């Protein structure tokens, strides 16, 4: 129901101060409308709940 | 009385941009960069330009451009002349069920 590029630009983005991350990272897969995230297994759950 | 109908079609892959066109390209006198003229081409086409996206509950989100332009009269510009264009354009984003029609 939403574009993955917009969501990746909102969750991550310019600089690390804005990012909701510490020392991981989002990537986009446009072919299948998906995000690929690498972070602490505790931040994955809150990110998942918000973007759901 | 008068009545006209036109309908283009396309097939494409999900999340992938596609276009189909039919018309003319008008050569215009000059395009300006830092110093000189790259004379260019304006389009007067009947065109469809689309990017689709499939969602879970049997629905599509479409990013749509549909145009139908023609070549118009030749107006006067400076000491010269040039060709004008007559246009109809619509651009939107809509959300439509799988196999039915909507009026944009």
């Amino acid at each position: 129901f939403a574009k993955a590029s917009d969501i990746a630009a909102m969750i991550g983005g310019e600089g690390n101060v804005n990012m909701l991350s510490e020392r991981g990272s989002i990537s986009i897969d446009e072919r299948t409308n998906s995000l690929l995230i690498r972070e602490l297994p505790d931040n994955i759950a809150v990110i998942r709940e918000i973007i759901e | 009385k008068a009545e006209i109908i036109s309908s283009p079609r396309l097939i494409t892959t999900n999340k992938q941009p596609a276009y189909i066109e039919q018309g003319t390209e008008i050569p215009y006198l000059e395009s300006s960069s830092s110093g000189a003229s790259t004379v260019a081409f304006k389009k007067a086409v009947l065109s469809l330009k689309v990017t689709p996206q499939i969602t879970p509950d049997n629905r599509l989100v479409l990013d749509l451009s549909v145009t139908q332009d023609r070549r118009g009269e030749t107006v006067k510009t400076g000491t010269g002349e040039a060709v004008s264009i007559d246009t109809q354009r619509i651009g939107t984003q809509v959300l439509v069920n799988n196999g039915e029609t909507v009026v944009l």
